[PDB]
RNA sequence: GUUAAUGUAGCUUAAUCAAAGCAAGGCACUGAAAAUGCCUAGAUGAGCCUCAGCUCCAUAAACACCA
């Protein structure tokens, strides 16, 4: 029984930048506002809002505002960055920089000489090996790219067996920090995907399990 | 009475006990003591995410030892003014700070929790890893 | 006249009485007996019960308490005895279904706290 | 939920001296004579979902949350009453009757469930009726005159009624 | 050596005065409870399928892990052991707006 | 999975009032803090 | 496509008063848990039949198979 030995990697972006919330969400965060300023014990500026509209009142017969409007105008004047990098492009999926909200996926083209890959990113391992080392080394090396990614366990995340022979796939999990992508134009294809596009882009039943153990969010 | 076979019916304290080491045996490997510190600017936030990691801890039978709060640090910000020119102005605030200790874990258990908690980070919140020795 | 069972009295509750409500909540249920010191329940009132179950909605809330009680009331009354100690937890004693539950034992005539016995 | 777990253990036969054995529980297990009449024939699937449908019905409507969050409800007891009669009724007058001993000093071992209900009453004046529950307390002078008796059925029947 | 933060300061004892007055009717009520019977029974589908899916998670640990054991021994000889890597984990939450 | 613990309210049984707030630290990036002054925004050099 | 089994809610009751007990959730209460209080969602695998029978679907355990 000659076995082949093959490592493999699941490679994840962090989500950049948070949600919006379902209507039922939306209602419960308009719900704990009310009730938390409800049972709230004065302000300092309220103080001085409240306090001093009384005794102006007191001080005409016989501040806040200046400070909200200057706030106002402080807000209002400056302006934020686009919570959409993606839709306004709307094309890319081999950019890194596409999908702030949710996390993304590195998968790769590949044309074998008695093959057609369409290839979560794979890596080959000698016997004297570890499969940890095997996995960051094809990481560094294929992707052409300076990557600084926090690996979490010395175990791996999920296994997958061809068998002609017999082969093994065994698939980890690094977290990217920081990559940086040299070469941005070549033409291995890189294709950062989010969880419904992985469902989407992967024909076999080896890469149709990978979204079984990758976290759904 | 230590003659009838009705002996010791009533013996309980063995059930009830009333009266540190990382284990790496490279197979059964069982990595312990460990320091979750859960940091932020908001104590709100950071109380109801230091709620979720408990409760979390609690359902997947993870033990968890100690859980309590660190000293608050009271951060001065002093902003640049532009009219004076090496004029100072200021806006003061606070950094917060949760603890959740955990006494047992698996490698595997290790990589699934990390997965977890990071996937389930709110906004504003800073995460730490580290080991029990720490001194306050 | 009858001999109550005096005794116990390291552990609790006291099974001095002819007769003891006992009030049972299930997470989903709530179930009121009344007992003799045989352990024999002699007429009880329970929420898994279609004659109740059927009339009245979210079987667990205080309402189905109150209601409990009042079945139980008429029943108690149907069956002769008037009497009958309760002894609930410190907790159960704060809570306010057991409160209106009690309440509606009284309206409906029972008395808890049995009468002395005689020559005891 | 520890004081339940011991109750309930509490009611299990144990092999060692227990008070339960010294303190009667009156001739412990017994095989039951059984002089009755047959318990009523009754589908379980259809009568299961026609009461599943019922709480549907009752659990749909906002008026009655509405009247379950304000503590506000109240119980038609009669109707309780009657279905009570109708179904676990004779189950429960039944134990009554074996704690009164009906059974001990009448068929000596038997016990029957009442599976017709009867209504019996007396006459206290022009307006007033005295009801006979099982188990209840009645003055002799209510008693002075004979009772009236109601219970249903056909007639293709015979009956006999006992004092 | 410990100082809690969880004392209430002194400022916050005689300016109470500011807030007294909380009223609603029929409606904000039964509104306000309406949506948080609605929002537990959200939560426990969301802690359901929360929990099912750490669940399906571990479940292609086990799959994975004693496929990798059936096929090399020296592979959970290597791979069973916790690396020294994870001992400073750190991470940084999400944000509302992208540098 | 980011909005999991993000509903919430202090706890604590006498406090101030708090705000809604927008803090932008030195990167670029925008947080919400719930401080006691109304102001929509502040900013750390 | 073949054999030994099944499909009660997350695990275990009952199926002659009746779909039961426990987990599991929310909010309140104290710093977290916990307890307690007020609350929340729930099932007899799906289609016919006789008043257990016939299939289907799906899981699971194997084998065959497929890559
Ligand atoms: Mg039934």
């Amino acid at each position: 029984s000659p076995w082949r030995l093959l490592g493999a990697l699941c490679l994840q972006r962090p989500p950049l930048v948070t949600k919006p919330l379902t209507p039922l969400q939306e209602e419960m965060a308009d719900l704990l506002q009310q009730i938390e300023i409800e049972r709230s014990l004065y302000s300092d500026h309220e103080l001085r809002a409240l306090d001093e509209a009384q005794q102006l009142a007191k001080k005409k017969s016989d501040l806040a505002q200046d400070l909200e409007d200057m706030w106002e105008q402080k807000f209002l004047h400056f302006k934020l960055g686009a919570r959409l990098t993606e839709a306004d492009k709307k094309d890319d999926r081999t950019s890194l920089h596409r999908k702030l909200d949710r996390n993304l996926i590195l998968l790769v083209r590949e044309k074998l000489g008695d093959q057609d890959i369409w290839m979560l990113p794979q890596s080959d391992w000698q016997p004297g090996e570890t499969l940890r080392q095997t996995a960051e080394r094809t990481l560094a090396t294929l992707s052409e790219n300076n990557m600084e990614a926090k690996f979490l366990g010395n175990a791996p995340c999920g296994h997958y067996k061809f068998k002609f022979l017999g082969a093994k796939v065994f698939f980890f999990k690094a977290l990217l920090l920081t990559g940086d992508f040299s070469q941005a134009g070549k033409k291995g294809h890189h294709v950062w995907v989010s969880k419904e596009e992985l469902g989407d882009y992967l024909k076999p039943k080896y890469l149709a399990q990978v979204r079984r153990f990758l976290l759904d969010l | 009475y230590r003659s009838k076979p009705t002996h010791g019916i009533g013996r309980y304290k063995h059930l009830v006990k009333a009266q540190v080491r990382p284990i790496n045996l490279g197979t059964d490997y069982e990595y312990g003591v460990l320091n979750i510190h859960l940091i932020a600017y908001d104590m709100a936030l950071a109380e109801s995410y230091a709620q979720y990691v408990h409760n979390l801890c609690n359902h997947l039978a993870i033990k968890v030892e100690e859980s309590y709060a660190m000293p608050t640090k009271t951060m001065e910000v002093l902003q640049l003014q532009e009219q004076g020119s090496k004029m100072f102005l200021d806006a003061v605030l606070t950094t917060h700070e949760r603890v959740v200790q955990i006494s047992g874990l698996s490698a595997t258990f290790a990589e699934i929790f990390l997965e977890i908690i990071h996937s389930n980070l709110p906004e504003g919140v800073k995460l730490s890893v580290r080991e029990h020795t720490e001194e306050d | 006249v009858a001999r109550k069972e005096r005794g116990w009295g390291t552990v609790w509750p006291s099974r001095e009485f002819w007769h003891r409500l006992r009030v049972i909540r299930t997470q989903h249920h709530i179930e009121a007996l009344v007992e003799h010191r045989n352990g024999q329940v002699v007429v009880s009132a329970s929420t898994r019960e279609w004659a109740i179950k059927k009339h009245l909605y979210s079987t667990r809330n205080v309402v189905a308490c109150e209601s409990v009680g009042r079945v139980l009331a008429e029943r108690c009354l149907e069956a002769g005895i008037n009497f009958m100690v309760y002894h609930p937890t410190p907790w159960e004693a704060a809570s306010d279904s057991i409160k209106r539950l009690q309440h509606a034992m009284t309206e409906g005539g029972v008395v808890l706290r049995e009468p002395r016995r005689i020559y005891e | 939920r520890y004081r339940r777990r011991a109750e309930q253990e509490a009611r299990k036969p144990h092999w060692w001296r227990t008070y339960r054995e010294h303190f009667g529980e009156e001739s412990g297990p017994k095989d039951r004579v059984d002089i009755g009449l047959p318990p009523p024939k009754v589908s379980r699937t259809q009568q299961l979902l026609e009461r599943k449908q019922a709480l549907r019905e009752l659990r749909a409507n906002v008026e009655e949350e509405r009247a379950a969050r304000l503590q506000t409800a109240r119980i038609p007891l009669e109707a309780v009453r009657a279905e009570w009669e109708r179904t676990c009724g004779p189950y429960h007058k039944q134990r009554l009757a074996e704690y009164c001993g009906l059974y001990r000093d009448l068929f000596h071992g038997a016990t029957f469930v009442p599976r017709v209900p009867l209504h019996v009453a007396y006459a206290v004046g022009e307006d007033d009726l005295m009801p006979v529950y099982h188990g209840n307390e009645v003055t002799p002078t209510e008693a002075a005159q004979a009772p009236e008796v109601t219970y249903e059925a056909d007639e293709g029947s015979l009956w006999t009624l006992l004092l | 050596i410990p100082i809690e933060d969880f004392i209430t300061p002194v400022k916050f004892l005689n300016k109470e005065r500011q807030r007294p007055p909380v009223e609603l009717p029929f409606e904000e009520s039964e509104r306000r409870a309406l949506l948080l019977k609605r929002w537990s029974l959200y939560k426990q589908r969301e802690h359901e399928m929360e929990r099912s899916a750490i669940r399906s998670l571990l479940e292609a640990q086990e799959e994975a892990l004693q496929e990798l054991r059936l096929s090399s021994p020296e592979l959970h000889a290597e791979a069973t052991k916790r690396d020294p890597s994870l001992f400073p984990f750190e991470r940084q939450g999400p944000d509302y707006t992208p540098p | 999975d980011c909005n999991r613990a993000l509903l919430t309210r202090l706890h604590r049984q006498t406090y101030a009032r708090l705000y809604p707030v927008l803090l932008v630290k030195q990167d670029g990036s925008t947080i919400h803090i719930r401080y006691r002054e109304p102001r929509r925004m502040l900013t750390m050099p």
